[PDB]
């Protein structure tokens, strides 16, 4: 997730909301990368098991793809520092960011 | 602890619900009989986190077909899918035979959508399978008279 | 203009004796037409069998 | 018509599709396609994979009474037994609490 | 849920008492029989909503012609309705013959 | 079609078909009845816990 | 005292018919082998078959059935071929001229 | 502990049969427009109309 | 109406919102626009997204 | 409307669906008082503490 700052913050907490934007973000406010745009008509929104977002729109014969959602590793789980709103920001204790798409 | 009896009654819960619904329906021409499917819950740990309901399926097995008497009950023996449109032109498909001639003379069913088919052209008339299907409708348009070409 | 079939008829098993008449017993052949899927079914011992 | 000669207007046409399961039921006994129902395969009532159609009947429904008026009955026993355990893991808790 | 139960009874009842109300109605001229046509009412879940009643259907088949010995009675076959008007000026249709 | 003169259309209502009807429309409605004391029972043990 | 283990209890369960075509169970011993779409290999006594959108054979949770294909014309069960999972096409059979009568 | 929101499930209900022609209910997604005396605008979902 | 005659008086508006749970509540049910929620987009039943 | 003479206006009342709606009423109120319960037993354990 992109913190204001414009750096990146990890969560786990996957109970996601659109903003009037139309775009994904973390149910703090926060913009859960990668960035996600959901469109003003969608009828259902599809996450499939490897992260691929999917929107059916109205008339369209085939769902529309708006992103892919990615999850990332560490080496070391523990040493991620939390800043509140149930986000951990990286250390150097935590290794580096590893990311990959769901199920690779 | 807690979320595994959870589980158990929701599935428990949704199980009852497909049951209420399946006899709610039992007797709605073209319904299908809906079962619940669950599945193991397993994360890390052997004692079994819980239940989930991966899905409900559908019984696709025809039904007994009664005879009604209407020129406008049609029934699909065996596989196959009546095609119908809504006014948004959304494409739809039932199996149900209750077909009501409206005022514009179109073949629709109890809740107002089109029934569709491959429409006839030219004279004399013949279904043109190369084309997309559309509305079927019965004009009274009066038939015209054809001089005659051959004797 | 398709290629004529081209085939091994044969006779066999056949025999001549003092039956009731001149009759066939049976035939077979191997070619077929072009078909289409109709159905397919999971056989007892496990095979996947289209009609 | 009235000159004793009959017209074509119409011929109804028939879906079938690689996935029934993958339908999407909308309500008023209709289905929707879906992606995961694959894409609807028209054709003519008679030919390739579709049935005949019966003319002045109706299709009625495959709900079987008998068969759910059963199972309805597992299913309360089922639920039953999952709230026996909810009350036994409040129990515990309760213990628990209490020391 | 209790909606999908509930729907189902009422459903039910609206079947019962169109059948009661032909049953009233097995001797009287003019007489169309009705059946009531049922819908499944999905919404968004997969867990069936439950039933609904999406109209009472009319049966105009023509009945038994039976005579009477009066001239002023006359039975319709086949298609057609005869046409009537109230003290009001409005325009109604039916299919009893019995005239006065 | 045309007028006859001196008869009566009556209904078309077949007493036989509604009877058979009617039992069958009273067992789905018992069949209903049935599911709503199942939820009744269910709500019941949910609330005496 | 310390847990030892959790120890499956693999004895068959009822078999209960429904009608499905797709629908099959295992008698006895054995296991159906499901391939996921990373390529894991699987195993699983749950018979409920589906076919998905393209025309592979899946479970609910979309693992393709897997087995020994077919091969030649007419086609055999290659036992000494690695399983592959399995797929009903719907194109159109061709034909075959004829050889022996 | 924080109290991060509180999130409603706009999942649509069961539609319940009245009788009433004045009431009207909402499938799928949408919501009833309404004005007060003041000129403010409302959406609710609750179809009984009089 | 009497005359045999027919008259449209109007035609209910629905709106959709590009978050719907952004809505705050008033009560009664009754849900008020809220930035969170974004502005209203109005339309017809049974078309589009409606 | 119409005025039909001889004839009454009987009530529209049907008692099935509000037998029915007695059922539901009933098991809202106690699902209710089951949670009035719930709170009789905090405001105890912090009285208490």
């Amino acid at each position: 997730v992109m913190l204001p700052d414009g750096t990146s913050a990890y969560t786990r907490d996957g109970s996601f909301q659109v903003d009037q934007n139309g775009q994904l973000v973390t149910a703090g406010g926060f913009q859960v990368q990668p960035a996600i745009t959901i469109p003003a008509n969608a009828l259902s929104i599809t996450i499939g098991r490897d992260g691929v977002v999917s929107v059916t729109q109205q008339g369209q014969a085939a769902p529309v793809q708006v992103g892919q959602l990615n999850l990332t590793t560490f080496m070391n789980d523990t040493g991620l520092e939390s800043i509140g709103e149930n986000l951990y920001i990286e250390t150097q204790s935590s290794g580096a960011p590893n990311e990959s798409t769901p199920g690779l | 602890s807690f979320s595994q009896a959870v589980s158990g009654l929701n599935a428990a819960a949704t199980n009852l619900d497909v049951i209420g619904n399946n006899i709610a329906n039992s007797a709605t021409y073209g319904f299908k009989s809906g079962t619940a499917s669950f599945a193991d819950m397993f994360a890390g740990s052997k004692v079994g986190l819980g239940v989930k309901v991966a899905g409900i399926t559908q019984d696709f097995t025809d039904g007994t077909t009664t005879n009604t008497g209407r020129g406008l009950d049609v029934a699909i023996s065996q596989n196959g899918f009546f095609r119908l449109v809504d006014s948004n032109g959304s494409v739809f498909y039932s199996r149900n035979g209750q077909f009501k001639l409206d005022e514009n003379r179109n073949l629709v069913n109890m809740q107002g959508m089109q029934l569709t088919g491959y429409p006839a052209t030219g004279t004399p008339p013949t279904i043109q399978q190369g084309a997309n299907p559309a509305p079927i409708t019965i004009p009274n348009t009066l038939m015209a008279a054809k001089s005659t070409t051959t004797a | 203009g398709a290629t004529a079939a081209t085939f091994s008829l044969s006779f066999l098993n056949s025999m001549q004796q003092n039956t009731g008449a001149n009759n066939i017993v049976a035939t077979n052949q191997n070619g077929y037409k072009p078909g289409d899927l109709v159905s397919y079914q999971i056989n007892n011992d496990g095979t996947v069998v289209g009609n | 018509y009235s000159n004793e000669q009959e017209q074509v207007l119409g011929q109804i046409v028939l879906a079938n599709f690689a996935n029934n399961e993958g339908l999407a039921s909308q309500g008023d006994n209709v289905w929707a396609a879906t992606q995961a129902s694959g894409v609807a395969l028209l054709g003519t009532a008679g030919s390739g994979n579709f049935g005949k159609l019966t003319n002045g009947a109706l299709e009625a429904s495959n709900v079987d009474l008998s068969k759910e008026l059963v199972n309805m009955i597992v299913a309360q026993r089922n639920y039953q037994s999952n709230a026996q355990t909810i009350k036994t893991q409040d129990q515990i808790l309760n213990t628990l609490v209490n020391l």
